[PDB]
């Protein structure tokens, strides 16, 4: 039946999990788990941004900077373009 | 962008059934087609100008020229406004209150989905559940197997 | 659609084994059966006319020229409306208060 | 029941009220001995 030496066979997921999970990670990037400077502005259109327990400083009173802290550690999405909110863009390296 | 703090056309309607918590409501296809909708419920009162009060304190209510007891089935308020054009505001009615023997206080809250109905603009969103397309064209059933977790 | 701030035909019941924890009530097949069983319970009081006072405040509660003492069974109150038609309404007494 | 659906020719703070009730849970008796679990209660 012609079953002779070695075999290579590629696999990937389903189109249905493909879609759900790369529209995903394209509006919220990948889970890191590093400490570093966060990716503020490395794409074309947008950077999300999620961090906890981040450290900011700066010549800012402490309430704002307590303030500014916050958002970050809450998730916030930078836009680099005026269309904000359309994802539809490839937002590719920049 | 803000809700006026004075109305014009103002109805007060009986028969609108959806509320406050927002788990139902009449989704139109455009504000023609919304404003006929409503225009067929029928009118407890109406009056020609109005200039609502409480909105500091986030209560709002207008002052009705009727006996409490012809206000008992008001259910809904709509209102134009001299700056917004041709633009109806929408709203629930969330209480009725004595004031006098023939002024009653109804009180009312912007209803922000039939309000803003057409002003809002969805962009690219987790969707958790929602109705999809359940057939092919030849029959066959689409491909959704997201597991549902239930026994 | 709105409970009215005046009553007639009022009735203060005793007896009434149901609360606003709302765990358990009474079920009924028509309202003629309904008011057929509330009108069976004894009752500590009755007033042909009443206007009610703080459903301003979300406190309602009536003034009744009885002295404390002939109430403390009190339990319910039905009562109607001038422009409800037929219509009973149905309400939890929930505390007594001295005045007089 | 959970989020249940309930409408009516009523004030819609009492049919929120209502829905929460059902959501809740609640005992409808329909005999005057209301408590007495010690019957049968079948199949009306």
């Amino acid at each position: 039946n012609g079953y002779r030496g070695v075999y290579v066979i590629k696999k990937q997921l389903k189109a249905e999990y493909r879609r759900s999970l790369s529209s995903f990670f394209h509006k919220y990037g990948y889970k890191i788990n590093r400490v570093k400077k966060p990716n503020l502005r490395t794409r074309k259109a947008f950077n999300y941004v999620q961090t906890k327990d981040c450290f900011i400083s700066g010549d800012i009173n402490n309430n704002d900077l307590q303030e500014i802290r916050t958002i970050f550690d809450n998730g916030i999405t930078l836009w680099h373009t005026d269309n904000i909110g359309n994802y539809s863009v490839e937002n590719e390296l920049r | 962008a803000y809700v006026p703090l004075s109305g014009t056309n103002v109805r007060i309607l009986a028969d609108v059934p959806f509320s406050n918590d927002y788990k139902n409501t009449r989704w139109f296809t455009s504000s023609s087609n919304q404003y006929n909708w409503f225009n067929s419920k029928s009118r407890v009162y109406e009056m020609s100008k109005v200039t609502f009060m409480g909105f500091r304190e986030n209560k709002p209510y207008v002052s009705v020229s009727l006996p409490i007891d012809k206000l008992y089935s008001a259910s809904y308020i709509m209102f134009q406004n001299a700056d917004y054009g041709n633009k109806w505001f929408y709203a629930f009615v969330t209480e009725l209150e004595f004031k006098n023997s023939a002024v009653t206080y109804v009180h009312f809250e912007i209803d922000v989905l039939q309000t803003w109905m057409f002003d809002i603009k969805f962009q690219e969103s987790f969707i958790v559940r929602e109705h999809v397309k359940l057939w092919n064209d030849d029959g066959t059933p689409t491909i959704n197997t997201i597991d549902e977790g239930l026994s």
